[PDB]
């Protein structure tokens, strides 16, 4: 009921890194404090590392196990965007803002970081556990994918959106907004594929899959809180970032056809500013 | 979760295989004790309450000044003498969330149910203490429910108007279109729904002063009115709802219908404009015979004949239009257009199907004007005259634009009290007062028609609830017999009260002498046919009540001939979807959509069992979707013969039925005398 | 022993149970009586038994309700339900 | 391809390294001989042509009845005695495609250039044969060009209005907004563009009758105006164009600008509504010091002070508003708002920037009102009083709304004939006649202000053409000296003609006594500074013409003091668009965008070199985008000091120049006294 | 030395079939004989099948086994083109020219056609035989992919090109030329990757790999001959098409770094004719 519509929306959102000139960001970058520059670098590396997993494994593995030519085509298109567009865009932002040696060090740090690794490996673990012709294992991986696309990225997206909403780092913020817009539709689409599997299950199996999804969400959420404090306490933003994580967790659940887990909260306004014909056959006029 | 909501949530928790319907009374008790009494500000005496409400711009001081304080005090006492208890949690919740007066911060409750009723009664009586107590007894017994604007805004200062709906005739000029937009925004500011007749607007591609193919048709006017209603949307309390009505023989009928298509582009798509289609009997005749039909350009007809297309009789003038080379037209397939109508109603519920000849065959005021369109709820069928708004500093030719003052009888409470006559007469008096006290300075035609026509709308509700609580199936012939008898009595007493008001005031509505009331044509079927119940079970319901016989109808006809009629229109059955909860009544004369309505208000679901739903009458409360729509058409046509205006007839369809089934229901409604069809709800 | 079927003409599941009851009457109609009641025409009986949905099958023994089954049931499940009370 | 179009394409076919500019005259000859002379209706005599045109409702009879046929024939002979020949094919193409009268089937051509000019002259003279011949000489010499509405519709029955602009003040009421929509549509159906001042409308989240957060802001009114202008699209032949102006201190200024963003959603975006921003000097001061600014809610200020926000001097009352707790506002960043303006103009060319204090520093009629907003072309700057449109059957308080009576001087042909005085006086008389004969009944304020203020707009065009054809660079100081002298002469003779008309009619414009003309404050810089050319080359251009001196300006000041001034406003430089082709002139006083214009017509590619372009003056015709915008600002400010109204100043920006460069140009324009900035054209 | 330039070329060649309006072919299509229309439909259906498998299976699987994020990005982009652009374009052509029943019939015909099934079996079999970290199985699949890109498509491409060259079906022909332009660069790129693996081998191993490549080519060739006769005999063109496929077989071999195998022949000349936001500072407010 939905693949051709998503095909259309995906292909009409096509874009390339070269379209946004990045050099003018140096005019606001130079005015940020060390903690702001440090947080931005770390967040950016976090997003880059997670998105690479999605391009190399997440999207291609789902495309492999999903049946249907049109679904495979949409999924291929999404994998292409991760590898050919998003990955180049993140690299471009980095090369503009930091010298080569600084980029290498930030990636070394974020690669060793406990909270980034915990979530990255949890997601990758579920992708590696998909078994041929087993729709339960596929569903679990789709849940992981939706959580990455619609939830885990957002502790990171917060900061570029926060600057973007203030008139700072506008070129890279525009790029991030385009990336985020792609991840949103990726999350919704994979969510619909997961609901299709979920709806084929018994009531007991459904309850079991719901418990899986909520348990996974809880593990990721508790690690996100730690990840958030680790990055954002030094710039005083953690309270507001936490509200943004919960709001996006609720969107991820709704993508999977589940009820929201967290109470509704308002979001930081600066970040918001960044964001059957049957023919009449006669004898029907006579009664 | 609140305690009252949790207790209301226990309705569907079935013990012993039955619904816990007794939990709703517990739910309402918890609601009151834990929220309403705690959040109701109390005064040491009624004098302090009235002084505080008048001084703080909550009440008008004018309407309370005609009574001495002892009279108001005794009116309130006789309002609380009833000791009214809400029967369901949803009734109290809806009242104290939508109608009960709250402080400026919306934190405390200033009005009880018995205070809203007392204030509305004091407004209605206008200086009469005994009449105020009569109104209090009428409303606290819940025999009569004033319309939502009237109930909510009577006696209040922060109020709009007491009129629930307005019908505007749009003439074919830029001055008239701009004034129609202005009046639509003014009346939407007042809170009432606005319906506009676009059949006089000339078609797309017509000539503007020798400049040919310059018009945008009626669709540009729909876009203008849609943005006007979006702009004047009552600040966001409730989105500005407007209605556009077009004759099916207008050339723009396909463009008019395409506005509700999902595939329609945003440059032609309207969003806040409900659309209605006026279908003369000629269109049904053409579709039945499968002949190719012609939709006409209104301005060509105006130039050739001097009258607007909707002002002439389609059944007589269709062949003359078709044979006229000077009348431009385009060929359409009437059966294909009917199928398009059916598919549009299936996909969106629009348009409102109005059978013009079904309205005008029994219309009493055809001399004033034919009924060319209905209201936003497709139940106000009144004569209207278009206003010729001229240039600035030039006097405008003000016509008649319909203003409808609505009021609903609770059939269950009216019948249980055996008070059809008194309830109908008191409701007629209250509606007359509402019409009189209502003036609208920014709509000259609405004001003129309110002063001259004095038309009121006295609807009815809880028909299905009364039938199911009496063991009568809504589709059964006994139900139709009861509807026939009850609404014949309602019409009899409404006419009697109108004639009594005309006698007391010495004045009738304008152009009454040309109406069928004056000539006696209205009473022919009443002095010829006896409408007493044919079933002994139904006749037992009217025990202790004097059913108007043929002789009584002859006496009423003579009385009307001698003294006249104060109201041009008296009866019109509105959907009443909001006030039905407060009165613990089913909405309108429509069958119930669901036995237990599921509603989400916040993060908690609030179930509303139907009024009086229980185990013994479960299968009497048969859902409207499971019912035969032909039987519902039969019921509404039985009711419609006693209603001078229309009835908000909603079609409840299943997803299994096709567009041909919808067309069959539409044609059966047309054949059975149904005047208007409101909605096509699909399950 | 009586199997009472509370049904309606608009009820899809009630149309599916009709042929199942005809086969059951052919196999068991010497020991089981099958009774059908249309709720749309007979609301007092449907109200009396505390029926609140259709299809509803009541097993009655000597006028008393001994078992109640709601929704569609295959023949074998109806045979098991009735055979408990024969 | 047609022969004339094919010959026109040989302009770009370069032989010997030079463009074949002489091919253009061959293109005109081929165009005429093969298309025009064949497809122009020829009559046996002028009498038959006039009878055919009046009888077939092509011409009005009233203006031709003021002359005997001998006078009309002599006027037409005077027009044809010149033997005017179009020097470029594009000129003839523009005239005979847009302004030449054609038959009702558009197959043939009814009017030549000498015929349209004769008819316009006969309309202007109003019964005077000598005045008609003078107008014929003025227009066939192409010294003066009546505006597109005036040139097109003068003496024609199938017309609109001769008025080019309509500047409407919108008061803060639903009745006033509805009347604004009505008047906007009634003036768009007349053809002229409509500009509306929305600074008086209260912002989003304001109160409507003591209920808070009720308004949806000026954005809803812009939606209504945009759909009103879309509806009044003038057949679609020319889309309905309308402007909306908002003070930068209005709270909705951010949402006002957000509607022109490409990323803006369809729920906020307006398409047919151009936007302009009025920037007082206070905003520029706040941006300069990088201190936090405040945007105020207009209705809170109106409640507190009894006056509208835009009727109060913000340079004086900004602090009073800020330290007023009863005035609602939110902190903003003025530099961020300036950057937002710059990026919005880079992306879409909007908004028009109006420096209010630059306008009002030298505004003669500040006593009547300060200039709060400009027109759709961002060049009319006149005093306006808001109209309080009250409810129906209540008398409305009619204010002043501005209208364009436009006409352009061809600087090249004006100075070749050495007739600055005669051309300016005849143009002033023609514009006075256009203003007097304009009677708009559906716009009360527009009609009242046309009768009272008697304001006209006398612009100039072909400045760059004259400078380049005389070997003067547009950015050169000699060009600015010539513009100073020429426009001082134009202002001198316009004031002289206005005073002469006031003397001959015995009446001035309404509230003239409070204007700086009566007090003599207007003539201070003219009696204190000599505007004679400072360059010998420039002084030779004015040889044979008496350049007004300081003593001449003193005599003019005394004459104005004794006799008054008939026109409140006289000079305003419109963009002079499609009619600039017909006059073979560069558009307005703006520099040329491209040396050779590449235009697409049907399936053909047409080339239009700017007039007088050749090898010798190729580099004098420097493209506007190649020019320094600061020197163009200097040129316009030199012109602006002699124009009482504004100048349609379009910024021509390169792709490489950032938003900081655009902001620097805007701030230099503000610093140099530029009143309005029209467009930001990025190449 | 080459991936970056292929990346840039691939992304700059990006297109969608919707860019080309197809209603212009309606008349030249109507005018073809029933035999011609039949061959045309079947030819494009055979192409659709090849692109379906190249997009679903071939390109993603090669992407999985090739090392390097940039190489993977190119291969992912090529995969997307196969199924999201190329395979879909054929349906755009079908939906314009043919009624639904004829479309349904031709897709049923691909399922039961023995030559089309054989070629799919052979190519996809090799893709699915790739073993992780086994460069020889990867080489074999890359040879198969080059043969699909640069040889197998051409029995299909002949006919749209043959019409384009006569000024017939030129809108459909424009789509086909865009597809062909893509496949040419896809065949070169995969060819270069195959050569990388081949060049790592001993001389003895190389000799075996050439045997594999030539044996596979001959087996595919013999099947393609029968397919060509089956499709083209009814339009009289089989011999001409055979010359064309031999020509392209040589190009495939060359893409693999091998010598041409078939002798040069004259191809139908008709077919040959068928081929910023800079912020303000304090000094901008004083002049
Ligand atoms: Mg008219
Ligand atoms: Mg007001
Ligand atoms: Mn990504
Ligand atoms: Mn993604
Ligand atoms: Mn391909
Ligand atoms: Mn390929």
């Amino acid at each position: 009921d939905f693949t051709q519509m998503f095909y259309n929306q995906n292909v009409k959102q096509f874009w390339l890194p070269e379209e946004i000139a990045l050099n003018g960001d140096l005019l606001t970058w130079k005015y940020l404090g060390k903690n702001e520059q440090d947080t931005y670098m770390k967040v950016l590396a976090g997003l880059t590392l997670l998105d690479t997993e999605q391009g190399n494994t997440g999207m291609p593995i789902v495309a492999e196990h999903v049946d249907g030519h049109q679904r495979k085509a949409v999924l291929n298109f999404m994998a292409m965007m991760e590898n050919a567009v998003h990955a180049k865009s993140y690299s471009n932002i980095f090369m503009t803002l930091a010298p080569t040696e600084t980029i290498n060090e930030v990636f070394e740090w974020v690669k060793q970081n406990k909270y980034l690794q915990k979530k990255a490996q949890m997601i990758v673990g579920l992708y590696k556990a998909i078994q041929k012709d087993d729709e339960i294992s596929l569903f679990k991986a789709m849940v992981a994918s939706v959580y990455l696309e619609s939830f885990l990225f957002y502790s990171g997206f917060y900061y570029p959106l926060y600057f973007y909403g203030q008139g700072k780092l506008m070129q890279s913020g525009e790029i991030i907004n385009l990336i985020l817009r792609d991840e949103a539709i990726h999350g919704v689409y994979v969510g619909l594929l997961a609901q299709e599997i979920y709806n084929k299950q018994t009531e007991e199996k459904k309850a079991e899959l719901r418990e899986f999804a909520i348990d996974l969400l809880n593990q990721l959420y508790e690690n996100e809180l730690e990840y958030t404090e680790d990055l954002y306490d030094q710039v005083g933003l953690s309270h507001d970032v936490k509200k943004f994580i919960r709001y996006n967790a609720n969107k991820a659940l709704m993508n999977l056809g589940f009820d929201p887990y967290f109470e509704e909260e308002d979001i930081n306004p600066i970040v918001l500013n960044g964001l059957t014909v049957e023919p009449l056959k006669d004898d029907d006029f006579y009664f | 979760v609140p305690k009252w909501i949790q207790l209301n949530n226990e309705i569907m928790i079935q013990k012993d295989g039955k619904f816990q319907f007794d939990k709703d009374k517990e739910a309402v008790h918890s609601y009151f004790v834990d929220y309403i009494n705690q959040n109701t500000v109390f005064f040491h005496n009624l004098k302090e309450k009235l002084d505080y409400l008048v001084e703080n711009q909550y009440y008008e001081e004018e309407f309370l000044s005609l009574y001495s304080f002892e009279d108001i005090k005794e009116v309130f006492k006789t309002a609380y003498a009833k000791k009214f208890r809400f029967p369901s949690f949803m009734s109290a919740f809806k009242f104290y969330n939508d109608y009960a007066l709250k402080t400026n911060d919306k934190k405390k409750i200033l009005e009880r149910y018995e205070d809203r009723i007392s204030i509305v009664a004091l407004f209605f009586a206008n200086g009469d203490t005994e009449k105020a107590k009569e109104y209090v007894n009428l409303m606290i017994n819940q025999e009569y429910q004033p319309s939502t604007p009237t109930f909510l805004n009577a006696g209040r200062k922060r109020r709009g108007e007491l009129v629930s709906c307005f019908l505007l005739e749009v003439n074919d000029s830029l001055n008239d279109i701009s004034r129609a937009i202005d009046i639509s925004m003014q009346l939407s500011k007042l809170g009432g729904g606005v319906s506009l007749n676009l059949s006089k607007l000339r078609a797309k591609g017509e000539a503007i002063k020798d400049v040919e193919n310059a018009t945008k048709g009626v669709v540009g006017v729909m876009k203008l009115l849609d943005n006007a209603f979006r702009y004047a949307d009552q600040m966001g309390q409730r989105q500005g709802s407007g209605a556009a009505y077009l004759n099916i023989f207008h050339r723009d009928i396909n463009d008019f219908l395409d506005t509700k298509k999902i595939s329609a582009d945003e440059d032609v798509r309207v969003k806040t404009l409900s659309i209605g289609v006026v279908i003369p009997d000629k269109f049904v005749e053409l579709a039945r015979e499968d002949k190719a039909a012609y939709v006409f350009y209104p301005h060509t007809i105006y130039k050739e004949y001097g009258q607007h297309m909707d002002e002439m009789d389609m059944n007589e003038m269709y062949d003359k239009f078709v044979d006229n080379p000077r009348v431009k037209k385009e060929k359409i397939n009437p059966r294909k257009l009917l199928e398009k109508l059916a598919m549009l109603r299936s996909e969106s519920g629009y348009p409102y199907i109005m059978f013009q000849d079904n309205v005008n065959k029994v219309h009493a005021n055809n001399h004033i004007s034919k009924v060319k369109f209905s209201n936003l709820c497709s139940e106000v069928l009144q004569a209207s005259q278009v206003s010729s708004y001229t240039d600035y500093d030039e006097e405008d030719e003000i016509g008649l634009d319909i203003s409808c003052n609505l009021g609903s009888l609770n059939i269950l409470n009216v019948m249980e009290h055996k008070s059809i006559e008194k309830t109908v007469k008191l409701a007629t008096d209250s509606l007359t007062h509402v019409s009189e006290t209502t003036d609208i300075r920014n709509a000259p035609a609405v004001r003129r028609a309110n002063k001259a026509m004095k038309s009121i709308g006295l609807g009815a509700m809880n028909l299905h609830g009364y039938l199911a609580q009496n063991g009568i199936a809504y589709e059964s012939p006994e139900a139709r017999d009861f509807a026939n008898t009850f609404f014949m009595m309602v019409n009899f007493y409404s006419i009697q009260r109108s004639a009594e008001i005309a006698k007391e005031k010495g004045e009738t509505f304008d152009q009454y002498e040309g109406s069928t009331y004056a000539t006696g044509e209205y009473f022919d079927k009443y002095v010829s046919t006896d409408f007493s119940p044919k079933y002994e079970k139904i006749a037992n319901l009217f025990e202790g009540m004097h059913i108007p016989t043929t002789e009584d109808w002859k006496k009423l006809k003579a009385f009307v001939a001698e003294h006249g009629m104060y109201h041009s229109y008296r009866l019109c059955i509105a959907p009443t979807g909001s006030i039905s909860y407060v009165q613990s009544s089913t909405a309108s004369v429509m069958p119930i959509m669901e036995r237990i309505e599921e509603r989400t208000y916040g993060n908690s679901k609030t179930y509303y069992p139907m009024p009086g739903l229980a185990s013994n009458n479960w299968f009497f409360y048969k859902e409207a979707y499971d019912m035969d729509m032909f039987k519902v058409v039969d019921m509404i046509a039985t009711i419609q013969q006693h209603i001078d205006q229309g009835i908000s007839f909603t079609l409840f369809l299943k997803d299994t039925m096709t567009t041909r089934d919808l067309n069959r229901i539409d044609l059966y409604a047309h054949h059975r005398g149904i005047k208007t069809i409101y909605y096509a709800r699909t399950k | 022993v009586v199997l009472a079927d509370f049904w309606a003409p608009w009820c899809g599941p009630c149309k599916m149970i009709a042929p199942v009851l005809e086969e059951l009457d052919q196999e068991m109609g010497d020991k089981l009586k099958i009774v059908k009641i249309d709720v749309d025409e007979n609301q007092e009986t449907a109200g009396k038994y505390g029926v609140m949905s259709i299809p509803t099958l009541l097993v009655l023994k000597d006028g008393e309700v001994v078992e109640t089954s709601v929704g569609f049931k295959p023949k074998e499940a109806l045979q098991e339900l009735v055979n408990k009370h024969l």
